[PDB]
């Protein structure tokens, strides 16, 4: 048997996977980080939006802080975050952008002077003050009033994700790549580490640490249309619903991005419709005023979504070989202006879609893009099984609750990794574990045993068919608009794809080097972690954050001011098991009101609502009144937790 | 052998732990005496050229080589150290260059292969630059011996003389075409190697340079080839038998 | 019909004893906006789930892709079929590098060498307060280090060296300019000197033949030419 | 570059999944054309040295070889092949021998140190093998394109003209030691790298193939000193400036 | 912490300890050993007397 230890291993290596990693390395624990691919290749360095953080540096940043960044977010999150999460959230990612910034990251500073500048509002012109200059620079994205999105040019993921992944290197990480975990050890209700396979090899390989951290990315390939890499599949997911003790949480709360390039799904940033992207219809009509009068085309992302498929559904879509889509018109911007400021979105829709967005229209649609749900956590980062700790997009630490905010995301990965990175350090530091030769020899042996009845298989259904097939019943019955009767109609064909899925059989018999072994073991994960997702948006019946139900248009507090969370105790068991953690809302620095955007009153009140906001006012203001700063208040509305060495204040420009 | 080169080999490192800096004065001198070369070729391209202008010009050039201004009717042997020393810079620039040469079959195979599956000009070009050197090895090393050793045998007569009647067209032939194609390549390496030129704009730089490189070889070759016909006829009309034309120009001021 | 494409493929796993070196043929018939992603996918759900290769992102900017099209290292996901006036398009495994299986080559530990060998990481001897106001940096200073910070680690500068692919410990283009990254980075602190014991030898930036097909190649259009010269130049100055 | 030579490079092995047999094939060669300039050397030391036995046994064998019992007087241009030939094979053996030169710094270094540390026989042969070679390179060049080129110049007054009046004595010493040492040790080596005559005591062969090396290498050293002042001298006394000495011994038989 | 693991661990690289060693691989078992010098160059080796054995 072939068997490795660390005392920390991260299965993962993105953003949060390597931060975590970093975070135990640093101090004396051996630690592996196992991955799919080359770690600097993970989705993370995708991102070109940027990264939410109340610096303050900027003119439109001036004023901002922790407060601001935190309320955007509550209210972003529609009510179904762990606000205390929020909090150790919007506190740490200041000195997240400042470590990567002396990490190296070439983050874009801000430089004395006046510059065009587009606000929609007044698409007037910005001044920056000489005491800024030199300082990280923030951009207009995620829809806040104050603008806080850091960013290193058109590449932010890219150049944070090296930082990072050189951190680790600089600091002696072992980084295994072409290596994947397919199941957790586990006994007693802990977690012992991992059974990894090898893709070059074949081998399998029992992983075992004193603790295990999962920050496997989302689970966006289960659908047909994504944003996502080929690699989103959630089989990190899968591994821990596999264990019929982990959780995971709000499966169903998936978010989608509006203008995706089709088919494709190559992201075109949201530069676009803020710098004054058109959308149009299959007769070249600028439909957003026709919905959203004020904002038009600047409405929040998630009304724009809406729209877009309304309007299709109208019957003014194109019609195209691969479905319908609509147009985003960019040109009206100007050449000079794309060429300078989007240069970087009119080389994708060249190399991908063939044209130049200052001569012609890209065809877009909105597609899954963020995974709120993942294994479910306490405010540390650790699953309901002992020893198992998730960050990032792959978690539910909850700080986004059905709504993420653009630019929270990446913010989350490298924070949550900075935190849960120290509770993760802490547990396999403090913790003693109890290895048993035949607990990782049953595991092993186990999927040595499944690898090999796949390989034999005489089933007669193909994999890819059956992949496939899943992709479009998802894209179909769970994205945007969701409804009763096809949400049952997909749960049923789900879990009819599951069974076919294990009458499997694959032509190449090999054990090493095997893609078609490959999706074998995979699809029947995807399928198990898809069904979380429909059955989840099934029974939840209510409209809340991208959770959108036709049939129940309105938010639901007085019955689903909770969280689902999905398990699969039960290994025989074809449909995920679900309960319910209801979100106190006594613990909450903010009660439940209106988001911002969209309809209004559209809620249906919770009484303890209101009380609580009362309470709120009342402490509020008699602290308010007795000279008190808004650190003290926060206080005595919510007291959170954060690691001693992230405990600080945050300086800023003007203290 | 030295204590420091015992150190340096058995350690890997020099003696204060820092590693040899021998590599880079190699490299140095390497493009040192590449651009030398280059030069040279240059200038010597149009020098033996004159004989389009007369064997007055080409006899003048000769004669003040051999230091006329100076001298007597001037003494060859002059052109004699002249010589040496280019041959001597020619023997060390082969020297160090010669580190580059692909050096057995894995490589020679695999960059071949490369090659021509790149279809890409610059990495060709290094080939010819590879080839056109090795066989200088042989092409230059005759010439240079002549030139060093038979400095009174230079001229519109005695040079034509050798070039026909002693068989030395087919070598400067070919020589000709090896020698500036090198050159000219090699300088044009050299200046984005170093990026002497590059600016604000290196890209366009380099662009020029290539352009440049072209027009160069192209000149150079077609003037050579004029120069080649000069020597060519002339040559081909000394009959006489009882004329020594291989001492004939020298035979006139000593 | 879209027109039908030959897709000539290098297979060969080293890993199997019974496997020899050869070429397979697919015929495709090409779509709008075809790729090479599009196209090796649709030959392995179809045709041949034998086929070994890495994409990512799909869209350009992991660099997993890197693979030889017809000649040149490119990235397959970012290759339009519509470019190729013959329907006949050949796919190799990026040369230089170990090969897994088919066109599927181990770039991503090369790297990881190639990074702890230049030492790839910000070097400063007090390490600054993260939650006190970030050191300021000009503008420009910091667009500079962006520009080649954004190498993606794709190799195909590696596979289109030929000196490389002469001489395997030549460190590479990638990693001359990640020197160059950090050189001109003000929170390093290293010197030349520093960065002279790191590629000042016949491995390192002597190494360079200047064939430049490097430069040719990078699809970040890396300003490599030049700031290779500016790395030789510099290290030729040491002592 | 074909689809197999695509295979081999991009996979290490043959189509057949075997190691290529160049390298064999590569080896065999140069020890092949090394062993045939070996014996041409030899032979080469004795006909050139008939001088020594008169201008009447040197014309002899100079007519004999332009293959005098065919033609009238005898054809120089056979020279002019034979000549091609040897330089053919020259070239080839340079180019495969060359490979194994020590080819950088740290190569050349180390093996440096190594030698002078050592101060081991076979291994100092080798580096003097080396640097020989690598002389050849131009001195060798230049010798073998005279003679392929001016053959009809061959003779007891024609070659002493050339070795005095054209400066040749100090090419020719030079290579004489060069050619000489390179070609004695080479054979040396060549015969204890493939063991032809080791028998069932090949400690006690090599040592006599050791003192058999030697000798060879004094003699033709020796020989080749006689034989070189002989030309000296008849150079020396050309000092009449009516006679053509160049041409002098073909204009004689045509 | 370092931990190696392996189902068999030798202590000694001499004739006793490798011999093991082959004993336990051979069926499966991942075998280490472990040794203070090359495992060739232990004492072993030093044997010129003969192995007694009753051929
Ligand atoms: C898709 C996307 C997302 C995105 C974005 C643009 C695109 C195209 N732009 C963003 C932006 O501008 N601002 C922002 O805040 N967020 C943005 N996002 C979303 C964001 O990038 C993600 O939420 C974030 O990158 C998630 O980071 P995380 O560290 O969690 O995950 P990852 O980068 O996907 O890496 C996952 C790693 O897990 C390994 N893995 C996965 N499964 C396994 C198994 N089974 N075994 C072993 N290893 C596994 C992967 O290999 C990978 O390295
Ligand atoms: C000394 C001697 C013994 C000997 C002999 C001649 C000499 C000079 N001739 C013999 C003969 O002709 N016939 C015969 O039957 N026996 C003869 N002997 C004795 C015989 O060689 C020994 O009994 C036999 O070799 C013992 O074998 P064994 O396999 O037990 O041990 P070893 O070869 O000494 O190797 C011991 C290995 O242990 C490693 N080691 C030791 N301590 C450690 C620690 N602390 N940690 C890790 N490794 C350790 C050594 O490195 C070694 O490899
Ligand atoms: C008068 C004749 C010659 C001229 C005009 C000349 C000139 C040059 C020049 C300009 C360079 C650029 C060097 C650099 O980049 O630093 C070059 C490169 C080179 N030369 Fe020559 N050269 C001459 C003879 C030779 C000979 C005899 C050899 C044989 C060994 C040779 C082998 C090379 C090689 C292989 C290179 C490439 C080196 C590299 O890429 O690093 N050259 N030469
Ligand atoms: C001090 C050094 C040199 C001297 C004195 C010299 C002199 C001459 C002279 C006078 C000629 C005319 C023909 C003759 O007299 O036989 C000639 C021709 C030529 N030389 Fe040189 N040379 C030198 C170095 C070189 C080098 C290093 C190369 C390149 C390897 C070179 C390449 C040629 C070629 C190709 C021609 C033919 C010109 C044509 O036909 O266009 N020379 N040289
Ligand atoms: C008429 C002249 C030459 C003679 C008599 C000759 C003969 C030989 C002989 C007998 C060998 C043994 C080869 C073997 O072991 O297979 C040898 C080795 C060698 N020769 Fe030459 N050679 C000549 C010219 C050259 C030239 C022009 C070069 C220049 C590249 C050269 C470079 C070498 C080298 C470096 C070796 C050692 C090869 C090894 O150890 O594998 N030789 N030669
Ligand atoms: C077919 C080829 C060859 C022919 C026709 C040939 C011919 C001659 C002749 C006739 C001489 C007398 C002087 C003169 O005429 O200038 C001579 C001398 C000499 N040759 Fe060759 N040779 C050949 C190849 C070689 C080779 C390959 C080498 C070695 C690189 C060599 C080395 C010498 C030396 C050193 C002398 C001087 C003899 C002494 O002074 O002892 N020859 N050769
Ligand atoms: C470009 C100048 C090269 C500089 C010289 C030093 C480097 C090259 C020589 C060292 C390696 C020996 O090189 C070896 O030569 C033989 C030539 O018979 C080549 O042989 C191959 O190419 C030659 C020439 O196109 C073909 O006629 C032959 O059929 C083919 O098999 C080997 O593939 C090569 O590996
Ligand atoms: C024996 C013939 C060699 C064949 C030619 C090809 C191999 C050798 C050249 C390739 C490597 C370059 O070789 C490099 O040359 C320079 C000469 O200035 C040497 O320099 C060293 O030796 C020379 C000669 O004794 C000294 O004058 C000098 O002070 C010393 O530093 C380097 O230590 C060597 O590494
Ligand atoms: C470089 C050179 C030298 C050194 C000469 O002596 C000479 C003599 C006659 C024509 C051209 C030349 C010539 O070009
Ligand atoms: C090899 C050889 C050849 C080919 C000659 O033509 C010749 C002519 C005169 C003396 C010696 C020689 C001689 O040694
Ligand atoms: S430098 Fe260019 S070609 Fe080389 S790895 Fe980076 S992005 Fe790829
Ligand atoms: S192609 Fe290679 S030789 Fe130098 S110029 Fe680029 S790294
Ligand atoms: S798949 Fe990422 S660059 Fe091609
Ligand atoms: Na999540």
């Amino acid at each position: 048997m072939k068997v490795q230890y660390c005392d920390s291993l991260v299965i993962g290596g993105g953003l949060a996977g390597l931060r975590a990693a970093v975070a135990t390395q640093q101090k004396g624990l051996s630690t592996i980080v196992l991955s799919l691919i080359p770690v600097k290749r993970s989705h993370s360095a995708a991102a070109q939006g940027g990264m939410q953080a109340s610096l303050g540096n900027s003119k439109m940043s001036d004023g901002d802080n922790e407060d601001l960044h935190f309320m955007d977010t509550v209210k972003g999150s529609d009510w179904g975050c762990d606000q205390k999460v929020a909090r150790m959230f919007v506190n740490t990612a200041p000195k997240a952008i400042r470590e990567l910034a002396a990490w190296g990251v070439p983050w874009t500073r801000i430089h004395k002077g006046d510059r065009m500048a587009i606000i929609n509002a007044q698409k007037t012109t910005i001044t920056e003050e000489d005491f800024r200059h030199g300082l990280i620079h923030s951009r207009d994205f995620g829809g806040t009033k104050k603008w806080r999105t850091c960013y290193t040019a058109d590449a932010t993921g890219h150049t944070m994700l090296f930082a990072v992944a050189n951190e680790c290197l600089k600091l002696g990480v072992s980084i295994q790549d072409r290596k994947e975990a397919i199941a957790l050890i586990h006994q007693d209700g802990k977690c012992y580490g991992a059974v990894v396979r090898d893709l070059v090899t074949g081998d399998i390989i029992a992983y075992v640490a004193k603790g295990t951290l999962i920050a496997t990315g989302g689970y966006g390939r289960i659908y047909k249309n994504t944003t996502n890499a080929v690699v989103c599949e959630g089989t990190g997911t899968a591994i821990a619903l596999e264990t019929g003790i982990a959780q995971l949480g709000n499966m169903e709360a998936v978010q989608f991005h509006p203008t995706p390039l089709f088919p494709s799904g190559i992201l075109l940033t949201e530069g676009c419709r803020g710098d004054g992207g058109i959308l149009r219809d299959v007769d070249g009509h600028r439909f957003m005023p026709d919905y959203e009068p004020e904002k038009k085309e600047l409405a929040s992302r998630d009304v724009v979504s809406r729209r877009m498929i309304e309007h299709i559904r109208k019957g003014k879509g194109v019609q195209s070989p691969y479905g319908q889509h609509l147009w985003l018109d960019i040109s009206i911007l100007g050449r000079k202006h794309i060429e300078t400021n989007l240069r970087d979105v009119q080389e994708i829709c060249e190399y991908f879609a063939g044209i130049d967005p200052a001569e012609k229209w890209a065809p877009v649609l909105p597609m899954q893009h963020y995974s709120m749900g993942g294994i479910r956590t306490d405010y540390r980062g650790e699953a309901k099984l002992k020893g198992l700790f998730s960050a990032g997009e792959a978690a539910c630490w909850d700080m986004h609750g059905f709504n993420r905010l653009g630019g929270n995301s990446v913010s989350e990965a490298v924070v949550a990794g900075m935190i849960v990175g120290e509770y993760f350090a802490e547990h396999c530091a403090n913790t003693q574990v109890d290895l048993e030769t035949k607990t990782l020899e049953k595991f092993v042996k186990g999927q040595e045993a499944y690898m090999k009845s796949l390989v034999e298989s005489k089933g007669t259904e193909d994999v890819f068919k059956i992949k496939n097939r899943m992709k479009d019943v998802m894209d179909d019955n769970v994205g945007i608009f969701r409804d009763g009767p096809h949400l049952e109609k997909a749960v049923k064909e789900l879990e009819e794809l599951y069974k076919k899925s294990k009458n499997v059989g694959i032509k190449n018999k090999r054990l090493h080097a095997n893609p078609e072994l490959e999706e074998a073991y995979r699809v029947p994960m995807m399928l198990k972690v898809a069904l979380c997702v429909a059955k989840g948006a099934l029974d939840r019946t209510e409209s809340r954050g991208a959770h959108n139900r036709e049939d129940y248009p309105k938010r639901d507090d007085i019955n689903w001011l909770n969280r689902t969370l999905a398990s699969w105790p039960n290994p025989e068991q074809t449909l995920p098991t679900l309960e319910y953690e209801a979100l106190d809302v006594n613990e909450m620095e903010i009660a439940p009101g209106y988001r911002g955007y969209g309809a209004k009153g559209n809620y249906i009140e919770n009484p303890l609502s209101v009380k609580r906001q009362e309470e709120i006012d009342k402490i509020q203001s008699e602290l308010e009144a007795a000279g008190k700063d808004r650190h003290a208040i926060q206080e005595a509305l919510m007291p959170y937790e954060l690691p001693a060495k992230y405990k600080a204040r945050n300086e800023r420009l003007g203290d | 052998m030295t204590n420091e080169s015992i150190l340096e080999s058995y350690s890997g490192v020099t003696p204060e732990r820092k590693k040899s800096r021998m590599p880079a004065k190699l490299d140095w001198w390497q493009s040192a005496t590449g651009l030398f070369l280059g030069l040279f070729m240059i200038g010597h391209m149009f020098f033996v050229s004159t004989i389009l202008l007369g064997d007055n010009v080409m006899l003048w050039v000769t004669k003040k080589f051999e230091l006329d201004f100076i001298f007597e009717g001037g003494k060859p042997i002059v052109v004699s150290f002249l010589a040496a020393f280019v041959f001597a810079v020619f023997i060390a620039h082969a020297f160090l260059a010669m580190r580059k040469f692909p050096i057995n079959y894995r490589q020679y195979l695999t960059f071949k292969t490369h090659k021509d599956l790149m279809r890409h000009g610059d990495t060709t070009l290094w080939w010819i630059q590879a080839m056109t050197g090795f066989a200088m090895f042989f092409l230059g090393s005759v010439h240079l011996y002549i030139m060093m050793t038979q400095p009174q045998t230079i001229g519109p007569v005695s040079s034509s003389f050798r070039m026909v009647s002693e068989w030395m067209w087919p070598l400067y032939l070919v020589l000709l075409f090896a020698v500036i194609l090198h050159g000219s390549v090699g300088l044009y390496r050299l200046a984005v190697k170093w990026g002497w030129f590059d600016g604000e704009t290196p890209d366009k730089t380099r662009a020029n340079l290539k352009k440049l490189k072209t027009l160069m070889s192209a000149f150079l070759i077609v003037l050579g080839l004029l120069t080649f016909g000069a020597y060519v006829k002339k040559g081909l009309e000394q009959t006489d038998p009882n004329i020594d034309y291989k001492y004939f120009d020298y035979k006139r001021t000593h | 019909m879209g027109r039908m494409l030959t897709i000539r493929v290098f297979k060969y796993d080293p890993q199997s004893a019974v496997s020899k070196p050869h070429f397979q043929e697919y015929k495709i018939e090409e779509a709008p906006s075809m790729t090479i992603f599009i196209v090796l996918n649709m030959i392995r759900e179809t045709y041949d789930p034998d086929l070994n290769f890495d994409f990512v992102c799909r869209a350009g900017i992991c660099g997993s892709c890197g693979m030889m099209i017809n000649g040149r290292p490119s990235l397959a996901c970012r290759t339009l079929t519509k470019d190729f006036e013959d329907g006949v398009i050949t796919l190799l495994p990026l040369p230089a590098f170990k090969l897994i299986k088919d066109l599927s080559v181990d770039t991503g530990n090369w790297f990881n060498g190639m990074s702890q060998r230049v030492e790839s990481w910000i070097h400063a001897q007090k390490e600054h307060d993260i939650s006190k106001l970030e050191e300021r940096i000009e503008p420009e200073v910091a667009q500079e280090v962006f520009e080649l910070d954004r190498c993606i680690e794709c190799g195909c500068c590696i596979a289109a060296c030929g000196t490389k692919i002469m001489r395997e410990d030549f460190v590479g283009a990638a990693g001359l300019n990640r020197v160059v990254r950090f050189m001109i980075d003000p929170h390093d602190e290293r010197t030349d000197e520093d960065y002279y014991e790191l590629i000042g030898d016949d491995d390192g930036v002597f190494g360079c033949m200047t064939l430049l097909a490097c430069h040719d190649v990078c699809p970040k259009n890396l300003p490599l030419q030049s700031k290779i010269a500016y790395l030789r130049r510099k290290m030729v100055s040491v002592n």
